[PDB]
C-alpha cells in the first residue's frame, strides 16, 4: 500500500480503509451492475 | 493470397543458423560489467 | 487500491482461514492417550447412533 | 531530443491527446461498419441515405 | 472344505526366514546382523517369487474354512512382503546405530508381517483376531524398540493403550457376530446366517468398524498415528504406514463385503464420514507440522482418506482405485521414508526448517524425496498422479461427487505442505541453508547400509516416477484382484 | 512421412532432452554446454514443428490434423490423443518460437543453469502438450504440468517477494486444475458411453443445466489461467516476480491455454451454454481491459505494470470469444498469438533494462535512455506495438474483434454500443500508462543518483537479434493478417457455424 503512494499516484487517504470500502463497493457494484445487465438488456 | 508454408521454410533456417550464430555475440552478461546470476534479485 | 486489497484480500484470506484451522486443529490431538480411547469410544457411540436414524 | 523533459512531455502528450480523436474516429468507423458495411467513401455516402430515408 | 497347505507358502517360507534370523543372531550374535538383512531379503523375495505360480490358480479357499487364496488376497500379500522388504532395506544402518540388534529387529519385523500377509485373507473370525494381533503386539514392539528414548516408549505405551482397547471392541464385535449368526464364525457362513439389518447387527459393525479404522487411522481413530510416528523408528513408522496400512485395507475388504453384505449402507455411510472428516484433518493439519515424521504421519491419514473414497463407491473400478493407490502409495511413502532415513543419519535432525539448502550436498536425497512428496501430492508424471486420477475416475462413476471435490481440494491443500519440502531442499538459497546442512558430512555409500539404502531409494524412485506412464500391467495386475469381491 | 508419430515425437523430446541435462559433462560450472544443449533442443524441436506444419498440416481442412491416437490405459479410457487443429497449429508454432526465444533469452543464468534448463525444456514438453492432446485426462495432465516447472522458475530465480508468488500461483492454478478434472469427468460420464476423446465430447448432446454446470467448472478454471479480472491476482505477483525468460513463456504461452481451451471446450463443446455465459464473457473482457489498463497506469513498479497490461490485452480475447461471428473467433485467436509475441518482446525488454538499472522503480530510473540507446529503441517499438498501432499485430485483432462483434446481429444494439464504446476506452488508456511509463524510465535528464552505481550499458546483438526475432513476426502479420489467419480460418469457420445453431 505505501509502495503504491509513491510520485506520480501520491493521494492523501487513498490506502485508507474507508476510501478503499467505498471504491470497493462504486467499482465491484459496477462490475455487477454490467453483468446483470449484460444478462437482462443482451440476449442471447 | 500467398501462402505462409514456404515463407515459414524459407525463414526458419535462417532463424536457426543465426539463433547458433547470435548466441556467440553476447557482450554485456559474459563480462564484468554484469553484477548477477540471471535470477531477478 | 481496490486489486491490492479486496480482491486479494479474498484470496489471502481463502489462504489464512485454511491455516487457522489446523492451527488449532492440531489441538485435538493434545498428548493424552485416555483422551484418545475416549474419542474412539465416543466415536462409536456417535456412529451407532447416526447409523441408526 | 529525449535528454529534454518538456520534449518528452510534449510527445506523449501529443500521441494521447491524438489518441482521444482516434477514439470516436474508430468508434464512427466500427459503428459505419456495422450500419453500412462497406468501409468505402463513396459507399456510405449513398448507403447511409438508402439507410436513413427508410425506418 | 479341505485343507490346502500349498497357499501358506509365502508365509510358510517367510516363518522359516524369521526362525533363521533368530537362531542365527542367537548363534552369531551381533555378527550375525552382516549376512541376516540379506537372507531376510531373500526370504521376501521368495515369498513373493512363490505367490506368483498362485497366482494363476481358482479361489481355492485353502484350510477348513480358514484362509482364502484367491488374488485380492495375494495382492495384499505381495504388497505387505514389499512393504516389508522396503524396511528391512531402510533399516540396516538405522537400527545398527542405534546400538540396538537387528536380528531380533528383523524377527518382530517379519512377525508382523506375517500378520498381515495371514489379515490379507481371513475367514474365520479367531483368524482375523489372532493375524491382527500378531501384527499388533509386533508394532507395539517395533514402536518402542529404541527403548533408550523417551519418545519411543511413550510412543510404544500409548500405541498399545489405544491398539489394546481397539482390539477389545473389535473382539466385542466378533463375539456379537458369533453370537448373532448361531454359531458360526467363518465370514460366508455368517453372510447366510443373517441377512437384515437390525440393532446389534450394527453394533457389530460399528465395533468391528473402529478395530479396523484403528489400522486405517480414521479420523477419529487416527490420533495414535501422530504420537507413534513422531516416536518410533522410522523405518518402523514407513512399514506402520505402507504394511499395516495395507493390513487394515485388506482386513476392511475382507470384512465389510463378506461378513456384512447386508448393511452395505450403513458401513458406507460410516465410511463416508471417515472418508471425509479423515482427508480433511489429514491435509489441513500436516500444514502447521514442523516435523517431518509427523507431517508423514498427517499426510498418511489424509492419503487413507483418499483410499477410503475409492473403498466407500462399491463398486469394481472403486475397489480396483483402492488397489492401484495402495500400491503405488507403497513406492512413494517407501521412498519419502528412505529418504527421511537417510537425512537423519547423516543429520541426526527431522525438522523440515533443517533440510534447507540440501540441493547442493546432497543431490540424489533431494530428486528423490522431490519425486515422491511431489508423487504424494499429485503431480503429473509421477504415480501418485494417475493413483488420484482412478480415485477420481471411480468416484466420479458411481456419483460420489462430494467426496471427489473434496479429495481434490484437499490434494490442492496437500501441495502445500508438499512443496514447503521441496523448497526447503531446492528453493533455499546457499546463504539461507540451515546448520545440519552446512556441517553435512561427506556422501559416502559404504559404512554399514548405505548401499542397501541407496538401492531402496533408487528402485522406489523409479518405481514412484516411472510407473505413472506404465501403470497398465499395474491396472491389469489390480483389476483381476477385484473380481474376488462380493458384489462388485 | 505422414505416418511419422510428430506431435508425440514434438511433446516427448524436450522432455527426453531434458532428462539427459545431468549427464552434460560442464566442468567450469557456469553452465555454458547446458545452455547451448537447451538452445540446440529448442532449435530442433521447433525445426521439427514447422517440417510439419509445412508437410503434413493442410490449411483447408477444419477437423484435426496430425492425428495420432495410440491406447495409454483401456482400463479408464486414456488415451494418447494428440492432434493439431486450427485452434491448436498457430499455437503449437508460438509456443516453439517464443520457447527457443526464451531459451536463447536464459542466457545470462547461472545460478543452477541444469535445473533451469531442465525445467525450461519440460516446459517446452508440456507447453505444446497443451495445445496438441485430444484426451481430457491427457489434456488436465498437461494443463497440471506447469505446476512444478513455473513453481520453481518462480521461487529460485527472480524477484523479491518470489516466494509468496510461486506458493499463490502453485496454489490457485491447483485448485482450477481441480475444475478442469471435475468438468472433464462431469462430460465423459454423461450417456452410455465413457469416451474421453475431445472430438467425440464436442459430438455428445449434454442437456441445458449440465451444460451451464461444466461451464461454470470451465470458466473458472479458465477465467484463473487467462486472466479474468475477478480471478486475476495470482498474475501480478507471478508475473512482476519473475526472471525475463520465465516471463516470456509464462505470460507469451500459458496465458493463452486457457483461451485456447475457451474455444476448444466451452464453445466447440459446450454451446448451448456459451448462448447463456457470453455476455457475461463480454462483460469480463471489457473490464479486464479498462480494469487492467487502470491498474497498469497506477503501478509504479516495471515488471507488474507489464503484467497488468498482459493482463488488459486478453480482454480483446474474450470478446472476440463470446462474439458468434466469425471475424471475433479470428481476432481472438490473433489476439492470442499477437500478443503472446508483444509481450514476450516487452518482458525480455524489461529484464534487460532491470539487468542493466538494478531497479524496477519508474521514480529512479531517469533518463536511462541516454546510455542505454538501442534498449530505448527496441522498447519503444515494442511499447508501440502493445499500443495497437497499425502495421503491426496488436491492431489487426483488436480491429477485428470490434468490427466482429459490432456486427454480430445475436446481440441488441445497446449492448453492442455500450461495449464497443466501453471496449475502446482501452485505446486512449493504453497509451496512457505505456508512455507514461516510456517518459518515466528512459526519457528526460539522465538520473545521476542511478549512473553512480550501476553500469548502464547497451544492448547485447542477442538481445537485439532477440527483438528482432520477435518483432519480424509481429509487423508481418499486421502488414498482412492471411499470413496467420490462412492456418485457423477454416476451423473457426467450423466452430461458429457450429455455435451459432443455438442462437434464436
Ligand atoms: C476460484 C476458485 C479457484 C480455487 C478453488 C480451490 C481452492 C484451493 C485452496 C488451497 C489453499 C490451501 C493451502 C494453504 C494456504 C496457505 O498455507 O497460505 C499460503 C499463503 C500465505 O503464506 C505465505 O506463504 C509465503 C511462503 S510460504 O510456504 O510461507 O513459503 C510467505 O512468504 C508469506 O509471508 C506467507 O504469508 O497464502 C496464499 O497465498 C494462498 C493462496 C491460495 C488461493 C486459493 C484460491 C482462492 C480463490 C479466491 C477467489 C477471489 C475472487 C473474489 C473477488 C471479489
Ligand atoms: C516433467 C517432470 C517435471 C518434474 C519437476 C520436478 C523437479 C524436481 C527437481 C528436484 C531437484 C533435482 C535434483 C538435482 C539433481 O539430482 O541433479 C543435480 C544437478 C545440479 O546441477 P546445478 O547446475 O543446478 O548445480 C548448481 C548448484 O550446485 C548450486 O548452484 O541438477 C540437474 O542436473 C537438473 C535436475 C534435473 C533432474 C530432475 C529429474 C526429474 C525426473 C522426473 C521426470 C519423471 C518423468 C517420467
Ligand atoms: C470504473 C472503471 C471501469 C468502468 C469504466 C467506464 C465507466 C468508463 C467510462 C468512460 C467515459 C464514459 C468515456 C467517455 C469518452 C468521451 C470522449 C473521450 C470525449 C469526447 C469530447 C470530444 C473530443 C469533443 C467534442 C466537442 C464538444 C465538447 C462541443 C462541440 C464540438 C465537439 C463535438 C468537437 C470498469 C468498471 C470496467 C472497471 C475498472 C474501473
Ligand atoms: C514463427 C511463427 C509463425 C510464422 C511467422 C512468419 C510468417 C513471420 C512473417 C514475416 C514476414 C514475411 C516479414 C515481413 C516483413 C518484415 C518486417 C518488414 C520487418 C521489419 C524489421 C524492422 C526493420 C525493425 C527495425 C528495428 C528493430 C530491430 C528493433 C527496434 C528498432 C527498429 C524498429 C528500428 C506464425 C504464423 C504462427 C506466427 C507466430 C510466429
Ligand atoms: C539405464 C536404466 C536405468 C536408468 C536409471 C536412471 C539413472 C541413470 C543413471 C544415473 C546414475 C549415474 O550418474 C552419474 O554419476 C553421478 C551421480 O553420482 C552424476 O555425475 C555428476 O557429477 C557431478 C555432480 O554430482 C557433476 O559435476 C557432473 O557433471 C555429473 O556427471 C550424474 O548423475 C552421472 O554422471
Amino acid at each position: 500500500a505505501t509502495d503504491f503512494n509513491r510520485g506520480i499516484m501520491k493521494f492523501d487517504g487513498a490506502d485508507s480503509p474507508a476510501m478503499i470500502a467505498i471504491s470497493a463497493v462504486l467499482i465491484l457494484g459496477f462490475i455487477a451492475a454490467l453483468i446483470w445487465w449484460a444478462l437482462h438488456t443482451a440476449y442471447a | 493470397v500467398i501462402s505462409v508454408k514456404p515463407i515459414l521454410l524459407a525463414m526458419t533456417p535462417v532463424f536457426i543458423l543465426l539463433c547458433l550464430f547470435f548466441g556467440t555475440r553476447n557482450g554485456f552478461y559474459d563480462t564484468d560489467q554484469y553484477h548477477g546470476n540471471g535470477s531477478a534479485h | 487500491e481496490v486489486d491490492y486489497n479486496v480482491v486479494d484480500g479474498v484470496v489471502n484470506l481463502t489462504g489464512f482461514v485454511t491455516m487457522v484451522t489446523g492451527e488449532g486443529l492440531k489441538y485435538l490431538q493434545n498428548g493424552r492417550a485416555q483422551f484418545y480411547a475416549l474419542i474412539v469410544l465416543l466415536a462409536v457411540l456417535g456412529f451407532v447412533i447416526f447409523s441408526v436414524q | 531530443w529525449y535528454d529534454r523533459k518538456s520534449a518528452a512531455e510534449a510527445a506523449q502528450k501529443a500521441f494521447v491527446t491524438n489518441r482521444v480523436g482516434d477514439f470516436g474516429l474508430l468508434l464512427g468507423m466500427v459503428g459505419l461498419f456495422w450500419a453500412t458495411g462497406t468501409f468505402d467513401f463513396a459507399g456510405m455516402g449513398d448507403r447511409l441515405t438508402e439507410l436513413v430515408n427508410t425506418g | 472344505g479341505q485343507l490346502n497347505a500349498g497357499t501358506i507358502l509365502p508365509e510358510t517360507i517367510l516363518i522359516v526366514t524369521l526362525l533363521v534370523v533368530l537362531l542365527a543372531d542367537l548363534i552369531q550374535g551381533r555378527q550375525a546382523d552382516r549376512w541376516t538383512p540379506y537372507f531376510a531379503i531373500v526370504g521376501l523375495g521368495g515369498a513373493i517369487a512363490t505367490m506368483i505360480p498362485l497366482w494363476t490358480q481358482p479361489a481355492t479357499i485353502s484350510f477348513f474354512g480358514s484362509f482364502i487364496s484367491d488374488h485380492l488376497s495375494l495382492f495384499f500379500r505381495g504388497l505387505i512382503a514389499l512393504s516389508a522388504l522396503g524396511t528391512i532395506l531402510m533399516s540396516i544402518r538405522y537400527v545398527e546405530q542405534t546400538g540396538s540388534s537387528l536380528g531380533e529387529f528383523m524377527t518382530i519385523l517379519l512377525t508382523a508381517t506375517v500378520g498381515g500377509m495371514f489379515i490379507a485373507g481371513a475367514q474365520e473370525l479367531v483368524f482375523i483376531f489372532v493375524a491382527l494381533e500378531t501384527l499388533s503386539i509386533a508394532s507395539y514392539l517395533l514402536t518402542g524398540y529404541t527403548k533408550r528414548d523417551s519418545r519411543s516408549n511413550e510412543a510404544a505405551l500409548k500405541y498399545l493403550l489405544i491398539g489394546a482397547a481397539s482390539s477389545a471392541i473389535f473382539l466385542y464385535g466378533s463375539s456379537l457376530l458369533y453370537g448373532l449368526s448361531g454359531g458360526h464364525t467363518q465370514l460366508p457362513a455368517i453372510a447366510q446366517a443373517l441377512s437384515s439389518e437390525s440393532l446389534g447387527l450394527v453394533v457389530a459393525l460399528v465395533f468391528v468398524i473402529a478395530g479396523i479404522s484403528f489400522k486405517i487411522s480414521a479420523v477419529p481413530f487416527h490420533q495414535w498415528t501422530p504420537d507413534v510416528y513422531e516416536g518410533a523408528p522410522t523405518p518402523v513408522v514407513a512399514f506402520l504406514s505402507v504394511g499395516s496400512k495395507a493390513a487394515g485395507f485388506a482386513l476392511a475388504i475382507r470384512f465389510l463385503t463378506l461378513a456384512f453384505p447386508s448393511v452395505t449402507d450403513q458401513w458406507q455411510l460410516i465410511f463416508t464420514v471417515l472418508a471425509i472428516l479423515s482427508m480433511i484433518l489429514g491435509n489441513v493439519v500436516a500444514l502447521a507440522q514442523t516435523s517431518m515424521k509427523r507431517m508423514l504421519a498427517y499426510s498418511s491419514i489424509g492419503q487413507a482418506g483418499f483410499v477410503m473414497i475409492g473403498f466407500v463407491v462399491g463398486t469394481e473400478a472403486g475397489y480396483a482405485s483402492m488397489l492401484f493407490y495402495l500400491l503405488v502409495y507403497l513406492f512413494m511413502n517407501l521412498g519419502a521414508f528412505t529418504c527421511v532415513i537417510l537425512f537423519s543419519l547423516r543429520t541426526g535432525t527431522d525438522q523440515i526448517s533443517e533440510y534447507a539448502g540440501l540441493y547442493q550436498k546432497d543431490p540424489l536425497l533431494t530428486l528423490g524425496l522431490s519425486l515422491c512428496l511431489l508423487s504424494l501430492g499429485g503431480i503429473p508424471p509421477l504415480a501418485g498422479f494417475f493413483g488420484k486420477i482412478y480415485l477420481f475416475w471411480a468416484g466420479w462413476q458411481a456419483g460420489a461427487y462430494g467426496l471427489v471435490l473434496l479429495g481434490l481440494l484437499t490434494s490442492v491443500i496437500s501441495i502445500y505442505y508438499y512443496i514447503r519440502v521441496v523448497k526447503m531442499m531446492v528453493v533455499k538459497e546457499p546463504q539461507e541453508m540451515s546448520e545440519a546442512v552446512r556441517n553435512y558430512p561427506e556422501v559416502s555409500w559404504s559404512s554399514f547400509g548405505l548401499r542397501p539404502l541407496q538401492v531402496g531409494l533408487v528402485m522406489t524412485v523409479i518405481a514412484t516416477s516411472l510407473a505413472g506412464i506404465l501403470a497398465n500391467p499395474l491396472f491389469n495386475l489390480v483389476n483381476t484382484a477385484v473380481w474376488d469381491v462380493p458384489q462388485l | 512421412m505422414s505416418t511419422f508419430p510428430w506431435l508425440t515425437t514434438i511433446i516427448l523430446f524436450p522432455i527426453v532432452a531434458a532428462l539427459a541435462i545431468p549427464f552434460i559433462p560442464d566442468p567450469t560450472g557456469k553452465g555454458r554446454p547446458i545452455r547451448w544443449y537447451a538452445l540446440a533442443v529448442g532449435l530442433i524441436d521447433f525445426a521439427l514443428i514447422v517440417y510439419a506444419f509445412t508437410n503434413f498440416y493442410d490449411l483447408n481442412t477444419p477437423g484435426m490434423q496430425l492425428w495420432e491416437s495410440y491406447d495409454w490405459i483401456p482400463e479408464i479410457g486414456l488415451r494418447w490423443s494428440v492432434g493439431a487443429d486450427g485452434l491448436s497449429m498457430p499455437l503449437i508454432l508460438l509456443t516453439g518460437f517464443i520457447t527457443t526465444l526464451a531459451i536463447l533469452a536464459a542466457w545470462p543464468v547461472t545460478l543452477k543453469p541444469r535445473l533451469f534448463y531442465f525445467l525450461m525444456l519440460a516446459m517446452y514438453g508440456g507447453q505444446i502438450a497443451v495445445f496438441a492432446v485430444q484426451d481430457m485426462l491427457v489434456f488436465f495432465l498437461a494443463w497440471e504440468l506447469e505446476l512444478i516447472p513455473v513453481y520453481l522458475l518462480l521461487a529460485i530465480w527472480g524477484g523479491h517477494k518470489r516466494q509468496y508468488a510461486a506458493t499463490k500461483f502453485i496454489l490457485y492454478t491447483a485448485g482450477s486444475s481441480l475444475f478442469i478434472l471435475v468438468a472433464g469427468l462431469a462430460m465423459a460420464f454423461y450417456g452410455d458411453t465413457v469416451s474421453f476423446d475431445m472430438q467425440t465430447l464436442a459430438a455428445k448432446d449434454y442437456a441445458l443445466g449440465f451444460q451451464l454446470l461444466v461451464y461454470a467448472g470451465f470458466l473458472v478454471a479458465y477465467g484463473v489461467k487467462l486472466p479474468i479480472v475477478p480471478l486475476h491476482t495470482w498474475l501480478p505477483d507471478a508475473h512482476g516476480e519473475a526472471t525475463a525468460p520465465v516471463h516470456m513463456l509464462l505470460a507469451g504461452i500459458l496465458l493463452k491455454m486457457g483461451g485456447y481451451a475457451l474455444i476448444r471446450m466451452n464453445v466447440d463443446m459446450l454451446p448451448a451454454a456459451h448462448a447463456k455465459f457470453a455476455p457475461v464473457l463480454v462483460i469480463l473482457g471489457v473490464v479486464n481491459i479498462i480494469y487492467a489498463a487502470l491498474t497498469s497506469y497506477a503501478q509504479r513498479n516495471l515488471k507488474r505494470k507489464i503484467a497488468y497490461s498482459s493482463i488488459s490485452h486478453i480482454g480483446f480475447v474474450l470478446i472476440g470469444i463470446a462474439s458468434f461471428t466469425n471475424l471475433g473467433m479470428s481476432g481472438a485467436v490473433l489476439q492470442m498469438v499477437s500478443h503472446g509475441l508483444i509481450g514476450a518482446s516487452l518482458f525480455f525488454l524489461v529484464g534487460a533494462t532491470y539487468d542493466r538499472t538494478h531497479t524496477l522503480i519508474l521514480e529512479e530510473m531517469g533518463g536511462v535512455g541516454q546510455k542505454m540507446k538501442k534498449i530505448f529503441a527496441m522498447f519503444t517499438a515494442c511499447s508501440l506495438a502493445s499500443l495497437a498501432l497499425p502495421g503491426m499485430s496488436g491492431f489487426v485483432a483488436e480491429l477485428m474483434v470490434f468490427i466482429g462483434f459490432a456486427t454480430s446481429d445475436a446481440y441488441s444494439l445497446p449492448f453492442r454500443v455500450i461495449v464497443v464504446f466501453l471496449a475502446a476506452v482501452g485505446v486512449i488508456l493504453t497509451p496512457i500508462y505505456l508512455l507514461s511509463m516510456l517518459r518515466e524510465i528512459f526519457y528526460g535528464p539522465e538520473n545521476k543518483e542511478l549512473v553512480e552505481h550501476e553500469a548502464l550499458v547497451d544492448a547485447e546483438p542477442r538481445e537485439v537479434f532477440i527483438i528482432a526475432c520477435l518483432l519480424v513476426p509481429i509487423i508481418g502479420i499486421g502488414l498482412y493478417p492471411k499470413l496467420l489467419t490462412q492456418i485457423y480460418d477454416a476451423t473457426t469457420g467450423q466452430v461458429i457455424a457450429r455455435a451459432r445453431e443455438v442462437l434464436p
